[PDB]
RNA sequence: CUUUUGAUGUUAGGGUAUUGGCCUAACAUGGCUAUGACGGGUAACGGGGAAUUAGAGUUCGAUUCCGGAGAGGGAGCCUGAGAAAUAGCUACCACAUCUAAGGAAGGCAGCAGGCGCGUAAAUUACCCAAUUCUAAAGAAGAGAGGUAGUGACAAGAAAUAACAAUGCAAGGUUUGUAUUGGAAUGGUGGGAAUUUAAAACCUUCCCAGAGUAACAAUUGGAGGGCAAGUCUGGUGCCAGCAGCCGCGGUAAUUCCAGCUCCAAUAGCGUAUAUUAAAAUUGUUGCAGUUAAAACGCUCGUAGUUGAAU
């Protein structure tokens, strides 16, 4: 509960519908902080109701623990984070997923096509 | 001539095994060691 | 392909490797600072020796040519800046006097034991890779690490060592209070 | 007078008898000569592979006296025919008469060393175990 | 040497996307060469570079980029803006697969993987997340590319203790070193936090968690060169070692051991090559009475060198 977010390289952009940020996580003495406490410090600062517009990543703690950097993007509504975010990051947000086993056999099989009129 | 003499003067010796010791310092603490033994106290 | 990331030799060898008098030279400052293997003085010498063949090649140029005062005064700063030379020999001509005893003394470890700190050299070394120590805001477990005088000052046992604040935390303190407590009880 | 011509055009001549004169340094003709691939067992290599053939004497140069212990081993590689001395106070006997022998250079390139006549080589892994491994013993024993 | 077979040129053409003996015809007799033509060799792709150098240099450069070339071997085409394409086609040669014997398809010097060759080299892994390309161009593909796996190729950092008591030691009270004993901490094991396309590592925190801290450092040496034993047994010109000189013929400081020491140390040996050491290829920078080496002598073309003004 003792961690100040520093918020650094902060970037209104328009061209996409979020700010981009790095993001520092000072926590002197009791290391680590999970996401979700972060995500929420995000909330509180900029008024912003509704949580899940915030995507964090790149999290790296630093050696000796104590602070601990990341890259902060904040999207303007759920709808714009949809449209572009890529897929994997939202799937790790929580937004959905596809467990789609599509796999590189996918491959094979497409190759085992030699004429068509297949759905075989 | 002879390669029947071959492994003549190893055999003969008696194998008498290597024995216990204290477990060498390694690193730093040798080398510091070393340096007691050569500079510190002798000089 | 292969990767661009490119990497180099810190260390060379001596040349003549019994010689004596170079061998006891060696130890002798193995014995004053701390260090592992004559493969540490190595790398300091080479570290010292880059710097040197600079200078030699400054000075080997006039003053006010273009290369000798830009060039010249860079490594002048960073000597400075390393804590080699300070106030009084900051003129090129004195960056080759440095000798190795210059370079260890501001290796971390040698810092430690001068600021007190711990005991010996040893001590300060073993205390140093026992993630104890920061130089300003960042703890440091690397001995080597040379303190530039600007991080001189700001040296002490980190923010979460046991004898920094920051509970017994240990193997063997918390052991030993959880052993008084099953006694108490 | 130097010898050479210290022309500023001189170039050619010096260059010229530099190149001529190089071959007679023995080094360099070693080196840069074709014979090196074709008169030569191993044909350019640190080693070579070879199953022994007759595990033989070879009696010393005149002062020291001792009949050493080699074995005329022929390599896969070239079908060539060469003795090469076995190490170790005991360490013929821990080859076999046909055994895949991996042997390398006695150190001097070419040139033949120390007490022996002409064997240029020293046979230093026998069936995949490393020799000095027998020899020593407590590292490990020959498979077969 | 090149020239019937275009060698060198001129003219006219043909051809080309265009120039051109590029090809044809006609006509000249040229062209290159001791400043090495033409052959031969290269264990030769070129270059950017690499190693090693005080400075010169010497060697290397298959190999991150640029260029060339090739897709078993030659040759030939089609398509197309671009191919003389090879996961296009035709043919032959050389390999080789299926076949009901009629035919048919095939080309890893793409990625893995296998046999062979060999001294000599990794997974038939996961993914398009990043970097890019292609497309009817966010949204699909990509063994391009990336991520892991194997990996002591190299390269970097860095554990294997530290500290304090007495006991013992030596020095002019302090350093050093045998008993104890509380502190420190990685490693290792398990959870998370994170990382990531998903994992794994990294780091991060929390539980576990050293005293013979068995969580056990090796490698190669100890005559000299060369740092370190004329320590103990064994062998007895044998076995062996020894890059070199040498050691061994019953005191071996050299063999075989054990102990002790020395060096470099998570590395350390051996081999072959290469650079330096090599002013032992000498431009800097060698030597030539006698050590290797002044042509028997002079003339002489190229070559190099050339008074002053
Ligand atoms: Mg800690
Ligand atoms: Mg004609
Ligand atoms: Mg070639
Ligand atoms: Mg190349
Ligand atoms: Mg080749
Ligand atoms: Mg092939
Ligand atoms: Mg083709
Ligand atoms: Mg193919
Ligand atoms: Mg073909
Ligand atoms: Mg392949
Ligand atoms: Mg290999
Ligand atoms: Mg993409
Ligand atoms: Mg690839
Ligand atoms: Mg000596
Ligand atoms: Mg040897
Ligand atoms: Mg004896
Ligand atoms: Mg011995
Ligand atoms: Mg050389
Ligand atoms: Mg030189
Ligand atoms: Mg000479
Ligand atoms: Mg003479
Ligand atoms: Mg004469
Ligand atoms: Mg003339
Ligand atoms: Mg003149």
């Amino acid at each position: 509960d003792q961690f100040t977010i520093r918020v650094k390289k902060y970037m209104s952009n328009p061209l996409l519908r979020r700010k981009q940020f790095a993001l520092e996580i000072l926590h002197p003495n009791k290391g680590s902080v999970a996401k979700k406490e972060v995500k929420e410090r995000l909330a509180k600062m900029y008024k912003l109701n509704n949580v899940n517009t915030i995507v964090l990543f790149g999290f790296k703690t630093l050696f000796g623990g104590g602070r601990t950097k990341g890259f902060g993007l904040i999207y303007k509504n759920v709808d714009a984070v949809k449209k572009f975010e890529k897929k994997y990051r939202l799937v790790r947000e929580g937004l959905i997923d596809k467990e789609t086993k599509a796999g590189r056999r996918a491959s094979k099989e497409l190759k085992n096509r030699r004429k068509k009129v297949r759905g075989t | 001539g002879s390669l029947a003499r071959a492994g003549k003067v190893k055999n003969q010796t008696p194998k008498v095994p290597k024995l216990d010791k204290k477990k060498r310092l390694t690193g730093r603490a040798k080398k510091r060691q070393l340096y007691n033994r050569r500079f510190s106290d002798n000089g | 392909p292969k990767s661009y990331r490119n990497y180099s030799k810190t260390a060379r060898n001596p040349k003549r490797p019994f010689e004596k008098e170079r061998l006891d030279q060696e130890l002798k400052l193995i014995g004053e600072y701390g260090l592992k293997n004559k493969r540490e003085i190595w790398r300091v010498q080479y570290l010292l020796a880059k710097i040197r063949s600079a200078a030699r090649y400054l000075l080997t140029l006039d003053e006010k040519s273009s290369k000798r005062i830009f060039q010249g005064e860079a490594l002048l700063r960073r000597m400075v800046r390393q804590g080699l030379l300070g106030e009084n020999e900051e003129k090129l001509d004195y960056v080759l006097g440095l000798t190795l005893p210059k370079l260890l003394e501001r290796r971390l470890q040698t810092k430690v034991f001068k600021l007190g700190l711990a005991k010996s050299v040893h001590h300060a070394r073993v205390l140093i890779r026992q993630r104890h120590i920061r130089v300003g805001k960042q703890m440091v477990d690397i001995p080597s690490f040379l303190v530039r005088v600007d991080s001189e000052k700001h040296i002490d046992f980190a923010t979460t060592s046991p004898f920094g604040g920051a509970r017994p935390g240990r193997v063997k303190r918390k052991s030993l209070k959880k052993q008084k407590e099953k006694t108490e009880a | 007078g130097s010898g050479k011509p210290s022309g500023l055009r001189a170039a050619r001549k010096l260059r010229i008898r530099r190149r001529t004169q190089r071959w007679a340094d023995k080094s360099y003709k070693k080196s840069h000569l074709g014979t090196r691939w074709k008169s030569n067992p191993f044909r350019g290599s640190s080693h070579a592979k070879g199953i022994v053939v007759e595990k033989v004497a070879i009696e010393a140069k005149q002062p020291n006296s001792a009949y050493r212990k080699c074995v005329r081993v022929q390599l896969i590689k070239n079908g060539k025919k060469i003795t090469a001395f076995v190490p170790g106070d005991g360490c013929l006997n821990f080859i076999d008469e046909n055994d895949e022998v991996l042997v390398s250079g006695f150190g001097r390139s070419g040139h033949s060393v120390g007490d022996l006549p002409g064997v240029k080589f020293k046979v230093v892994k026998v069936a995949r175990v490393s020799l000095l491994a027998l020899f020593k013993e407590k590292k490990e024993k020959p498979r077969s």
